[PDB]
């Protein structure tokens, strides 16, 4: 008895918590399709529905890929004259939104208002993080890990700390593009400088939208950089230390990791 | 109830010691374990405790990254590292029982229970 | 042949003694192999097979006193319990389910089906308080252990039993049903504090069914409808994608196939 395939209507909220705007609300085929800061009307220019057939349309367009090679522009289009390949895409658990014909994603290369959004190859950036919903707002949260502490930021460095509900330094937006940004200052992101293990993880700006500025969630309690396979790991289980660190995935205690809201 | 030390001894400056405490009896109501220090004529000094309900460690101030407090499956140790003789003292092991709350007992005040203390002599 | 067993003691419980138990309870609810939006789904009732239909939680505490809970694998709710010599049932909500629990305890002497089903709003109706206003925690959990064993003595009234089942309800079934609600427990635990469940926990495991539906029924993790949910001071906020539950939601009902 198989489960019903409904096709919601939704934003789609990505880099620093733009929306995918057909620019100027205009939809002749090949018009560009833009972050924008989100809305709160019923405007259909920023309303995608995801169809059953792996479309994601707007005002009965199709969200469409110019080409099949890195860095080319997204448009609307009719979706019976474009290419059918071009309008198809899945949206990935992780956050990725990927055109199967050429295994590019859907990306924001800047992250201004206005940003021409374009398809690229895959690298698990925050440039490359969506999330479908109605929500405009990042998920506000603390986040405790091991021995009951919690994820604290002081300026550029961040460690766990005895949790106290007055810290809005304890306080982190979880924005749909895949970035923690601690809630005093959202233009700064959780940050591994590399992919490589024992890199300690730090406060550091948003700009680049990098693979280390992108994270997960996973259902077993850890909280995962995409890119590199490692998850954030209180080093050497000792607090003292002001040290979180990239480490492969073994899930002991100071892996674990809860966002209380 | 009783606690018991072991484990202190002479050693000189830089080197090391582990000290163990055992009960008498497994209770299953305590809340902290800890290590006291004295020397005539100061109080009792905090050294570190170890919180049961999930092993948190916790060190005082003279402690500088030093020790590690820690539990095994059935007795609490300290590993002393890197020792100055300014860690002279006789070294006691004390329990805690039904602390609730987020803090941590590290008074002498605050725990009830105590052995009769090991002898930690640092040379040089 | 008996159900499997998992066990757990209040008497020296730690932070990590209550994540093994609840962790060897999800591993016996369901193989896993079964996982959407990476969230694992229960099995299915239909076709199920009565000697895979339930686990056992074996519950000890401080007064050496125990009581086995039964859980239904289908919902991981706890269906009934035996104290000593004697079983007692939540009312079923069909025939085939009053058939399903003939094969719990097949042993015990006595055997006693309650007018009441498992739901919270009877039961709350019973112990006179809702669930915002009974404490949990590991000192809870101890007296519920209590109070379900000395109901088969005649030593437990009506209210309180409906009490302790609340409790057992919560810190069990719940908290393998939730990351979120056994992290709430394991708080409790970790600061020897007992304290009532705040709104964002009630709500999560009033929208369970709900949540299970929306995630199995989603285009692609993005929800037909949102799911409200509350904040930990009682404030409202939506969800229409399964993003964020992925680390708040551990097990689900069967809604559907794949
Ligand atoms: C919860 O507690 C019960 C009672 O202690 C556990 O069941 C018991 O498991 C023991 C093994 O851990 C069994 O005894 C051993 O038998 C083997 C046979 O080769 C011997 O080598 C060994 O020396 C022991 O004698 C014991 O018979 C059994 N008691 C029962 C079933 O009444 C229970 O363990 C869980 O159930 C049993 C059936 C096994 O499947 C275990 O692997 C399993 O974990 C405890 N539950 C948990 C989750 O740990
Ligand atoms: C982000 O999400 C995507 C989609 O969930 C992940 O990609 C998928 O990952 C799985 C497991 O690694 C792949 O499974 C493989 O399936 C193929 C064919 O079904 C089979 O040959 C293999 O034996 C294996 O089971 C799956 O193919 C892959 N792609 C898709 C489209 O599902 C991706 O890994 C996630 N990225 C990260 C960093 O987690
Ligand atoms: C996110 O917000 C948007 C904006 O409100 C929601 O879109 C609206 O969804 C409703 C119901 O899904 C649409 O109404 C429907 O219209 C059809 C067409 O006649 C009718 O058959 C239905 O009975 C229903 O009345 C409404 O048109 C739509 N608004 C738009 C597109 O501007 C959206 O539902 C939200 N998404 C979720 C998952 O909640
Ligand atoms: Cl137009
Ligand atoms: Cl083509
Ligand atoms: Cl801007
Ligand atoms: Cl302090
Ligand atoms: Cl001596
Ligand atoms: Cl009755
Ligand atoms: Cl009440």
């Amino acid at each position: 008895d198989v489960c019903m395939d409904p096709e919601p209507i939704v934003r789609i909220v990505g880099r620093n918590g733009l929306c995918v705007d057909v620019r100027d609300g205009r939809f002749h085929n090949g018009n560009a399709i833009q972050l924008w800061p989100c809305k709160s009307n019923t405007d259909a220019n920023q309303l995608w529905t995801l169809k059953r057939d792996n479309t994601i349309r707007s005002n009965g367009k199709c969200l469409t890929t110019y080409g099949y090679s890195p860095g080319v522009y997204v448009m609307i289009y009719d979706c019976n004259t474009a290419a059918t390949d071009a309008t198809r895409w899945q949206i990935w658990d992780n956050g990725t939104i990927i055109n199967p014909r050429s295994s590019l994603v859907l990306a924001a290369t800047s992250g201004n208002s206005g940003t021409t959004l374009t398809v690229q190859t895959n690298i698990y950036a925050v440039s490359q993080g969506w999330l479908p919903t109605n929500n405009t707002q990042p998920f506000v949260t603390t986040i405790v890990g091991l021995y009951g502490l919690c994820l604290q930021a002081n300026s550029g460095q961040v460690w766990i700390e005895d949790c106290s509900s007055e810290k809005a330094e304890q306080q982190w937006a979880l924005y749909a593009d895949g970035s923690i940004r601690p809630q005093q200052n959202r233009d700064n992101c959780l940050t591994s400088d590399s992919n490589i293990r024992e890199t300690v993880v730090k406060i550091l700006s948003c700009g680049p939208a990098s693979s280390g500025q992108r994270w997960m969630f996973k259902n077993d309690g850890t909280i995962l950089n995409l890119y590199s396979g490692l998850v954030l790991d209180v080093r050497a289980s000792d607090p003292s230390l002001k040290q979180i660190i990239l480490y492969p995935l073994h899930g002991d205690p100071n892996q674990i990791w809860l966002p209380l809201f | 109830l009783q606690l018991a030390e072991s484990g202190g001894g002479l050693v000189q400056a830089g080197g090391s010691l582990n000290l163990s405490c055992i009960a008498s009896r497994r209770t299953l109501s305590t809340s902290f374990m800890a290590w006291f220090r004295q020397v005539p004529g100061k109080e009792r000094e905090f050294v570190a405790a170890l919180r049961s309900s999930d092993g948190r460690p916790y060190y005082g101030d003279s402690v500088k990254g030093r020790f590690t407090v820690s539990r095994d499956n059935a007795t609490v140790y300290l590993q002393m590292n890197s020792l100055k003789p300014e860690d002279t003292a006789i070294y006691y092991c004390a329990l805690n029982r039904g602390y609730s709350g987020t803090g941590y007992p590290s008074k002498q005040y605050e725990y009830n229970d105590w052995g009769q203390g090991t002898q930690v002599t640092v040379s040089s | 042949k008996q159900y499997p067993i998992i066990n757990f003691t209040t008497a020296g419980a730690t932070v990590q003694s209550y994540t093994n138990f609840i962790r060897a309870v999800r591993g016996r609810l369901t193989t896993g192999a079964d996982v959407r939006h990476e969230i694992p789904v229960l099995p299915n009732r239909v076709g199920l097979p009565i000697n895979q239909r339930f686990i056992l939680v074996e519950l000890s505490n401080h007064a050496e006193l125990s009581v086995t809970l039964a859980l239904d694998v289908t919902n991981a709710y706890v269906v009934g319990y035996r104290a000593g010599n004697s079983a007692y049932f939540f009312h079923p909500d069909n025939q085939e389910d009053a058939e399903a629990i003939t094969h719990l305890f097949t042993d015990v002497q006595n055997r006693y089906t309650f007018a009441f089903g498992g739901n919270y709003d009877r039961l709350e109706q019973l112990a006179g308080n809702l669930r915002e206003n009974i404490e949990l925690g590991n000192g809870p959990l101890e007296e519920a252990i209590s109070a379900l064993y000395y109901y088969s003595t005649g030593g437990t009234q009506l209210p309180t039993l409906a009490r302790s089942f609340i409790i057992c309800i919560q810190m069990i079934s719940e908290a393998a049903r939730f990351q979120y609600i056994e992290g709430e427990m394991r708080t409790r635990i970790r600061y020897n504090r007992r304290s009532a469940p705040d709104p964002s926990v009630i709500t999560l495991e009033n929208s369970w069914g709900r949540l299970s539906t929306a995630i199995q029924e989603s285009n692609q993790g993005a929800f037909a409808s949102p799911i409200q949910l509350q904040r930990r001071n009682g404030s409202k906020f939506s969800v229409y994608d399964v993003s964020i539950l992925i680390p708040i939601i551990a097990l689900m009902v069967y809604r559907c196939a794949p």
